[PDB]
Order: structure tokens, then C-alpha cells, then sequence
């Protein structure tokens, strides 16, 4: 799915469970074989799509201004979504791992064949962008983000998630 | 006319003024225990010199000011605050004038002194008055017929900072510290670090004194920087910071003009900072001059015409200067009625 | 302890009084240690001053002639 | 433009396809580049950082979106409600309500109470500052500004001097609630013993 | 014109006559401007200084006060 | 048993205590200095309140260093004079005093027969003809009769007084002396300039030629056309030659032997080269004491008053008064006959 953006630009969004090459992808992503710019996170991280919009504008801000930390557009959205100032300890936590079968992979500004082709490198289910509350792993969103009781009963996971990840360069 | 005479020596600085009710000055021979280079005053020296010099400094202002003692409406003194045996002189001679004039003694305070002399010189109505002196820093706004304190320093004035950094790098005494260490931050060009120093609607100055002198001592020996530059940038970073600090004030209060009071209001940048913040808010800087912001008699004598000609009043038995004495605990009567 | 009482001679009895009424208001910073008291007669001001100890004795009697010398220059000026 | 500030501005846009405001703290002209700029960064993260712990004690706030480090903008997300002030003037103007007034007494009492024990002040509890979410009727506090952090209990009996003191500048056509706030911060509190104490010592110091 | 007279405390007699024995023996300044009387009664001094200005009554006195306590301190040992 | 005597020295701004034998062998010399701002002379009062700060200390560091009990001192001995009197004054109420506690008897010492007694035991002279030359002396004395009578003398002004009023007018430092100041300040001279010759028959006077000196001083300073070291040296040479003839006048006169010099101006050395080398070509001997006991200080007064004690002339304790002029021949020698 196509989602808008800031200043005109778009993404695009494709989640899948059950991914078999995995490994494969984090060689690739490692040797920089595939051709095509693309992210791929640790879904079970991300309660909404809204928090992904918020690390696309960062991004998207980073490379407008061309501060991308990171060597590319992509990492610098996985090292985003992070909301660490650690870049190693981010991709190996947010950034997918070899134990991550359920992954979103991303793309900025993406034509429909660049995702079609996508979809058919990748040997997985396609699922819609609903399920998320269904598959958020809220324990170790808590831990990680040290997200308190006292935040829980007056708001969602999402919405703390969205404030440690603006707030990340307020420490 | 109305005529009230002001006696003010709650500071080494000796004031005899004589005003109208309109704010002009009459006559005001100022007068100052010099002090010798790298030494400061103390009250037995600095009473001393009011013993030596009062009654030579009370005929120069009745010389000036050619207006008989009869025509004196009241006789006040600076109740305070400041150190005891000055203010105590000064009582004993008003209480002497009291009994032989037959004149009402009147206590005035210097802050309300100088807020009201200020005001009554640039024709404001109701600004944020910003007093700051050797001994005073002071953010004050009228509310409920009552001068409330809204910016102050806890620790030390900003006048007393600059003073004894300026003894710290050891700065002549003429006219006085904070002039010579103006005139060495004329000749400033570098920014120098401060670290960030206001919480709530007040100031800090003895962390930042202490700072500053750490500084200047690393500095100087290492060549690093000039003293011109320390004082350019101490300068530059409390003006900013008072700035902050008012413009607090202007938003909580919801204030528009601004008054500038005290002996650092001789300087400029304070009045080009001011004036800069008032044109970005839309608001209008007064300005101010020296004999009209410097410790002298005048305002005294001021606020005592408006104490006296409002019906407030102290009898001789209650001649009781006091070493503290607030300014909230002036009932201003004046300005409700 | 220490102690003594001072005199002074006025023009009349008016300036005695002022003296003694100007100086009475006077409070004292110190009850405890030190203690004054006075009385007039004629132009004659006596004063009886007693302290406990002699530095603080020798202080006050240094501030009280100064201040008896203010009043007095005072009233030279103002007769 | 929604609103201009003494020291930034807010602004309505939208975010992630989401309704939303941007408070931008622009850089104002009373402090040189360097100092402006340290300054800038300085209370950003600290605005940044009280959001965060007020959202930790269990206070409900405006939900931060995104920060940009190169423009200096806070966005967050906008909220529907109703203001104390306009529900007291009601009060005043048409009757009222004892149930719904003691109800909001005991709400903000209880909230005052948990930012309270959390050694951080907030400087600013003004009617116009906590709104009441529309249909929730929940409470919600804004406006950062003057918030600052520490223990001592000062800084606390202070802010509840100063809520009462707006509380009585607003007029009394509600009536008087300084009985019933301080009902609901006893009932709440656990240290209110000391803070009652300054808050008494800070009232004399105010009257005279 | 100006007048004082101290009375003081001491423990024994013999210190108040020590005290007479020492300074009233002992010829002051001047006699033109000043007058100076001392006498002693069980262990109480009574000394009386009478002079024609202030000032030299002051310096007298700090002269008077200064013998005094050196005489004292003299003796406590 | 060597009976001993305390002693008091206050003549001057030095303050001293004395503990002598009959031998004339110092138990225990304690003394303290007081210093003054350059260019000027000090007053009595500091110098009294210095007195009675350092009066005490001096005593007790003169019982400590002589390991001397109070008890086993036999008389006490009090300078008359001359000397200023708030000083003696002191001194007398401390001697009085310890009388009255000790009940020891009280005599009244000369000063300048301190000076030339001390100088005889220490030297080891057998009766010479002494030149008493200082600040606040310039005299000549010869025994005669029982009587240590004056054959020479200033007319005018000591010497001493002569040279510290110029080397104030050179503006030369007081530390440790202005006298050594001037001193070295002639060592360094290199031009002579001609002074009046102001000798009366056989006596001195430096009035007109410290007036002369010193015009001629401002003239050159005001023209740079010398240093002050010329001036120095011009000084100290015309000086030296005045003093020296009006010397050996006197020992000619007198028909003696040898001569002795003692005083504070007596530590210059061109003098006591020349005058030695004079006095081997008129077969006399130079006596010169150490600068220890040419400076006035408390065991001189005390062997004096020892001999005064032991012959059994004594004092009535009310006698114990001052004078400005305590002339060295009203004192009649017994010890010696
Ligand atoms: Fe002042």
C-alpha cells in the first residue's frame, strides 16, 4: 500500500509473515547485491503505521537537507525507528536480526512494479496493515522503551513509542 | 508649591535632595566616600565620612536649592535597607530637623525611590520597572496597590557581581566598578561560555560570579582571551539573561512599557537591548539618564512627598530605622487613589 | 559594671530637651549588654551610660560623642 | 497561524495524514547566534523532557509526533475539549452544577497531587491550561513552558498558590473552591502535611 | 563644660588602691584645658574627668580605658 | 649575687625591655620596630596604641629569654627622658604598677649615658670622648667631675633630622631606613656638588645647608642635569667633613687619647674609614660599636640603672615623670666615684 507523505512524496508498504529467506535477505541487505534501495525492520516492534509515517518524515527531512547519518536513506530510517543514539546496537535490536520471519519491507516515493518485484523476491504471506495490535509484542516494547503503567492507563503504546521516538535527540 | 526634602545614604554614595512634585530636581549635591583602589567600604569609615561631610553637603543643598526650611511640606529619610551606621546618622540628623523644624519625619524605602522617580521622569503610567544597582536586582510590577517583587536575585545583586569581579581583576574605583569594566567591554570581541543560570522568574549571580572569576583567572595567565572579552561577554550574557527574565514578567503580568532604574541604567547596551525587545513586542523602552538613576536624594524626597501628600505618616517616637525593610510593605497608597 | 554620666550646657532649656528626646528615640542594638538612661536639669543634659564590658563601654561612649557633636553642630547651624 | 507566543509560535498543519498543530520555537533575536542556538536546543529538549515525565506520573498531555532537530518544531497532536474557564463561567452565568464542579475538584486536585509527588513543578496551572476532553471528560494539561524540576517543597506549595490565586482573579461567580481543592489534594496527597505548611507560610508572606 | 565620672568594679580593696597608687600619681597633659580628680572608696573606684572639649575628653578617655585594662591585665597574674 | 634590674626603652617609635648583670652581659633583649609611610614622620598616637599593643609580648619575652623569675628582678628602672611623652607615659604606668605588685624600687634612667655606658663595657674603651650622633641627638660628651658634660653639639637640628627630611624630599623608601636608603644612594654617586660651609667656632648647623641642598636638589631633578646619587653623595661628603673637623676640634680641645662614635648615623662607613685614618694621623683610636646598641632598645637604660641602683641613690615612686629635655649633665655620675 501507498501511503502520502510530506511535501508530496510517498511510501510504500508491504508487510510479510512466514518469511523463509531471511537470512538471504540480511546477507543481500549486508552485500548490498539487490539493486533497489529497501528497508526491512523487525515488524513485531511497531503497534501502528503511524509511528512509520513519523520516521519517514525524519527521513525524509535527513535526506531533503542531505544529513543522512547512515550510508543509506533506508538504514537511516531502520537506525529512525530505532530511537537510539547507538547506531550498531539499533540495527541489531530494531534493524531485523536472524530471528525476525515477520518483516515489512518499505520503499520511498515506490512505483507498483518496484513493489510487485519485491513481493516476488520475497518467499512470504502478504498481510494488510491491521494486524499490528494483534502482533505487537507490548512486553518488550515496555522494556525496551521503559514505558510506565502510570503511561499505559493514560495513553496507548503507539503514542509513547511516537514520543521517545521524537524525543530521542532531546537526551 | 509642594516641596519634600530626602536624605539617602543607605549606600557609601551621600544624597541630599529637595524635589517638587513634578519630578524635577531642585538641587542634589551628591556626594562619595572614595574609597582607596582594591579596597571597598565599610560603615564606621563610610560614617565617618557623612560625619565629616552631611552638614557642609546640607548647606551646599540649601545653597543650591535656595528654598527655606519652612517651605520643607515633609522631611524623610531612607529608612533602608542598607548597612546600620549611615542610616543611622541619617536618622539621628532627620529626627534633630524633625524637632527643631517642626516638621513630619517620614521613613521612605529606595526601591519604591527609585521605581517612582524613574516614572515620574520618562511619564509612564504603569510599566514593569527593572531596578538594578550595586545592591538591588529587581524586576518589580504594581498589583493591588502594592509593588510585588517578581525578579530577584537570591543570592547577590548584579551591581555587587560586577563590583567584586571587577575588585577580582582589581579595576579602578572611579566613578565607579561597573563604569571601568563598561569601558574595558568596549573594547571586547570575543564570546566567552556562561552556563545557563535562570530557573522560574529569577536569577542567580553568585555561581555565575564564582564562573567568571575561575575564568578570568585561568584566562589571564594563559593569554587565552583579554579581559576586554571577559567583560564583553559577562555583560552581554547577564543583559540576555535579564531579558528573559522581563519578558517572563511581561507575559505573566501582561505589561507593555518598560521602565529601566538604578546605577547600571547609566550604561547604553541595556537601553539598545531593551529598546530592541520593545520593538519586537511592540511594547516602548524609556530611556534613562544619570542624575535622574544613580543613588541620590531625590527620589527619596520623591516618594516621601507622595507619602506625606497621600496622609501616611511616622511620628518622632517611631523614628525607627531598620537595617531590612521591604518594599511590599509600603501600602501604595498613592497610585489607588 | 562600667558606667558614668555626661554633661552638657545649653543655650537654654529647649535645646537640652531636643537633645535628650532626639537621642532617646534611639533604641538600643544591644539591651543585653549594654543600657542607657538620663536625665535633664536646667541646660545640664547628664547622661548615665552603663556597660557590662570595657571595649563595648569605649565603643559606645566613641558613638555617643559623635553623635552629641552632630547634635550640637546641628544646632550651632539652627539656633 | 493559530497562535503566537512570547517566546515561540504554534501552528496547525497536518501531520501523517493526521490532523495536528506544530508549536515552533523560531529563533528569536534577543540572543546571539551561538547563544541563541545552544539556548534553542537547550529548552527544546527540556520542553521534550517534561512532556515525557508528566506522561510518566500518569498525567494526561498533548502526544508528541515528531521533533526536527534543523527547524526547531514540536508537534503534537490536537485535541478536542472543553476549557475549565468556559465551564466555570457557565457555572457563574447559569448555575451551578455542585456534582460537576466537585467532580472537576477531585480530578485536578488528584492530577496536581501525582505531578506534585514527582519532584517537578509546573509553574503555569492556569484555568486556561488543563482542558477537559469532549465526551471522556478526562483531563489533560498543556503548556510546558515554565516548567521546571525540583524537590523542595517550596516550588509545590508556590504552584498551588498560584492556582488559587488565578482561581480568585477569575472571580468567585462559581463560588468559593479553595475548600474543595484542598479537600481533593488531602484526600489525594500523602506529603500534603508539609506542603500545607509552606502553602500557609507563602499565604501570610502573601497578604501583607 | 563636659564631665565624666567612672566608677568601676574590682574584687579587693587593694586592687582599687593599686589603681590610685599607679595612674593618680602620674601628672596628666595638661591642666589648662582639663581637670582630673580620682579617689577611692573600699574596692570602688571614683575618678572624675572634667574638660573643656569633647574631643580631648574623648582621647582621655581612650587613654584612661587603655591604662586601665593594661593595669588589669597586669595584675591577673 | 647579681642583682638585676628591669628596664624600660620607649623614647621612640622602638620599643624595648631590658634585662642587664653587673657585668653589663645581656639576659634577655626582646624589641620591636615600627614602620612608617615614606615621606613622612609617624605620630605619637599609632605609635602609643603600637606601644601598648607590643608592650606586654615584650615583657614576657624578657622574662621567657632570661629565665629570670619576677622575684629575683631587684629594682625597676623607667627612661625619663627625653623622649615623647605618650610613650614614657605608657612606660611609667607599666613600671609603676609592677612596683606596686613586686614592691621593688623605682629609679629614673637618662638616655644618652645608657648609650655611652654600654659602649664603654662593650668596646672595652677606658674613658673616651663620645660622639653621640642620630636622629634625635648629634652631641659631644666628655666625663668631667662626676658630670658627663657637653663639649659639642648641633646649633640648629640633629643631623638625623637633616638627613631624613631630605631623603624624604628624594623620596626615598623608609625600609628598612631611609639613612641606609641614602647610603647606598651616595655609593652610587658620581658627581659632588658644593654645599655652604656652616660651622660656629666649634659646633654644626644643617638648617641653611639642608635648605640649600635641597633647592639645589629641585633644581636638578627639575632639569635632569644629575641623579639623586650625586646629590646623595655631595651629602654625605660635606657632611662627614663638617662633623669630622668639628671632631677633631674637640679632641684637640679636650686632650684625650681616642674618641668613640656611637648613634644610628654612625653606621655609615666613609665616615668611620676616614675619620680612623684621621685619628691614626692624630695617634687616636676609632671606637664603633655594632648597629645593635647604636639603636635605642631596652638593656641600654637597664645597666644604667643598675648603677645608679647599686650605689643607693634612689626614687620616690611619685617622681616618676617625663620630660622633652632630659639634659645629660643634670645626671651626676656616683658609680664611677
Ligand atoms: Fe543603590
Amino acid at each position: 500500500k501507498v501511503f502520502n507523505l510530506d511535501r508530496g512524496n510517498t511510501l510504500s508498504v508491504s508487510l510479510f509473515s512466514g518469511v523463509t529467506n531471511s537470512k538471504e535477505l540480511l546477507n543481500s541487505m549486508l552485500d548490498g547485491s539487490l539493486k533497489l534501495e529497501v528497508s526491512f525492520l523487525n515488524a513485531s516492534l511497531i503497534p501502528d503505521i503511524f509511528p512509520l509515517l513519523a520516521a519517514a518524515q525524519k527521513a525524509l527531512i535527513s535526506k531533503s537537507r542531505d544529513s543522512l547519518s547512515t550510508r543509506t536513506l533506508h538504514s537511516e530510517l531502520v537506525y529512525n525507528y530505532s530511537g537510539s543514539k547507538h547506531i550498531t546496537e539499533s540495527l541489531k535490536r530494531c534493524g531485523i536480526s536472524e530471528n525476525t520471519t515477520y518483516i515489512l519491507a518499505a520503499r520511498f516515493n515506490a512505483s507498483p512494479v518496484e513493489m510487485e518485484e519485491v513481493a516476488k523476491l520475497i518467499n512470504g504471506k502478504e498481510i494488510d496493515l491491521e494486524e499490528l495490535k494483534t502482533h505487537a509484542n507490548q512486553a518488550n516494547i515496555l522494556k525496551h522503551y521503559k514505558i510506565t503503567s502510570q503511561e499505559l492507563g493514560i495513553s496507548s503504546l503507539g503514542d509513547a513509542i511516537v514520543c521517545r521516538i521524537a524525543a530521542r535527540d532531546a537526551l | 508649591k509642594m516641596i519634600a526634602i530626602g536624605f539617602e545614604g543607605s549606600a557609601n554614595k551621600i544624597g541630599v535632595g529637595i524635589v517638587t512634585l513634578d519630578g524635577t530636581i531642585l538641587a542634589n549635591p551628591r556626594h562619595t566616600y572614595i574609597t582607596p583602589p582594591g579596597h571597598g567600604f565599610l560603615p564606621r569609615e563610610t560614617a565617618h565620612h557623612h560625619l565629616d561631610h552631611v552638614l557642609p553637603l546640607v548647606k551646599s543643598a540649601l545653597e543650591t536649592s535656595q528654598v527655606t526650611p519652612e517651605e520643607i511640606d515633609c522631611i524623610c529619610y531612607t529608612k533602608g535597607p542598607g548597612m546600620g551606621a549611615p542610616l543611622q546618622v541619617s536618622a539621628i540628623v532627620v529626627r534633630v530637623l524633625s524637632q527643631l523644624w517642626k516638621k513630619p519625619i517620614v521613613a521612605v524605602n529606595h526601591c519604591v525611590a527609585h521605581i517612582e522617580m524613574g516614572r515620574v521622569v520618562t511619564g509612564a503610567d504603569d510599566p514593569v520597572v527593572l531596578y538594578v544597582s550595586g545592591g538591588n536586582t529587581q524586576v518589580i510590577a504594581y498589583s493591588e496597590g502594592r509593588y510585588r517583587i517578581f525578579g530577584e536575585t537570591i543570592d547577590i545583586a548584579v551591581g555587587n557581581c560586577l563590583d567584586r569581579f571587577a575588585r577580582v581583576l582589581k579595576l579602578s574605583n572611579d566613578p565607579s566598578p561597573g563604569y571601568n569594566i563598561e569601558q574595558l567591554a568596549k573594547k571586547g570581541e570575543n564570546f566567552i561560555d556562561l552556563p545557563y543560570a535562570v530557573k522560574g522568574m529569577d536569577v542567580s549571580f553568585s555561581g555565575i560570579l564564582s564562573y567568571i572569576e575561575t575564568t578570568a583567572e585561568e584566562k589571564l595567565k594563559n593569554n587565552e582571551c583579554t579581559p576586554a572579552d571577559l567583560c564583553y561577554s559577562l555583560q552581554e550574557t547577564v543583559f540576555a539573561m535579564l531579558v528573559e527574565i522581563t519578558e517572563r514578567a511581561m507575559a505573566h503580568c501582561d505589561k507593555k512599557d518598560v521602565l529601566i532604574v538604578g546605577g547600571v541604567g547609566c550604561n547604553e547596551r541595556l537601553q539598545e537591548m531593551m529598546r530592541t525587545m520593545c520593538s519586537e513586542r511592540d511594547g516602548k523602552l524609556f530611556a534613562t539618564d544619570d542624575r535622574y538613576c544613580i543613588d541620590n536624594g531625590a527620589m527619596i524626597a520623591y516618594t516621601g512627598l507622595l507619602a506625606f501628600v497621600n496622609g501616611i505618616e511616622t511620628p518622632i517616637e517611631d523614628s525607627t530605622f531598620t537595617q531590612r525593610f521591604r518594599t511590599d510593605e509600603v501600602h501604595a497608597v498613592w497610585r489607588e487613589k | 559594671d562600667f558606667s558614668c554620666n555626661l554633661d552638657v550646657s545649653f543655650e537654654s532649656e529647649e535645646h537640652a530637651l531636643i537633645a535628650y528626646t532626639s537621642l532617646a528615640v534611639d533604641k538600643e542594638l544591644q539591651p543585653d549588654k549594654v543600657r542607657r538612661v538620663m536625665s535633664v536639669s536646667n541646660n545640664k543634659l547628664s547622661v548615665h551610660f552603663e556597660a557590662i564590658e570595657a571595649r563595648l563601654l569605649r565603643a559606645s561612649f566613641s558613638a555617643f560623642v559623635d553623635v552629641l557633636t552632630l547634635a550640637t553642630r546641628t544646632i550651632q547651624e539652627f539656633g | 497561524l493559530i497562535k503566537q507566543g512570547a517566546e515561540a509560535r504554534v501552528f496547525e498543519s497536518t501531520f501523517a495524514g493526521r490532523r495536528s498543530i506544530v508549536k515552533e520555537r523560531f529563533s528569536k533575536k534577543y540572543r546571539h547566534p551561538i547563544l541563541d542556538a545552544k539556548l534553542t536546543l537547550k529548552r527544546l529538549n527540556a520542553e521534550a523532557r517534561c512532556m515525557t515525565k508528566a506522561r510518566k506520573l500518569g498525567v494526561c498531555t498533548p502526544v508528541l509526533y515528531a521533533v526536527d532537530t534543523l527547524l526547531h518544531s514540536l508537534t503534537l497532536e490536537y485535541i478536542e475539549g472543553v476549557s475549565v474557564k468556559d465551564i466555570f463561567l457557565e457555572f457563574g452565568t447559569n448555575g451551578v452544577v455542585e456534582e460537576r464542579l466537585d467532580d472537576v475538584a477531585a480530578q485536578i486536585g488528584a492530577a496536581i497531587a501525582k505531578l506534585h509527588d514527582g519532584g517537578l513543578a509546573h509553574g503555569d496551572l492556569t484555568t486556561s491550561n488543563m482542558l477537559v476532553r469532549s465526551g471522556t471528560n478526562q483531563l489533560v494539561l498543556i503548556d510546558f513552558g515554565l516548567s521546571v524540576t525540583s524537590t523542595l517543597p517550596e516550588d509545590k506549595a508556590v504552584d498551588l498558590y498560584v492556582l488559587e490565586r488565578a482561581l480568585l482573579s477569575m472571580h468567585s461567580s462559581c463560588g468559593n473552591v479553595m475548600d474543595r481543592i484542598l479537600t481533593a489534594y488531602r484526600k489525594s496527597s500523602k506529603q500534603w502535611s508539609a506542603t500545607f505548611n509552606k502553602l500557609a507560610q507563602v499565604r501570610q508572606r502573601g497578604r501583607k
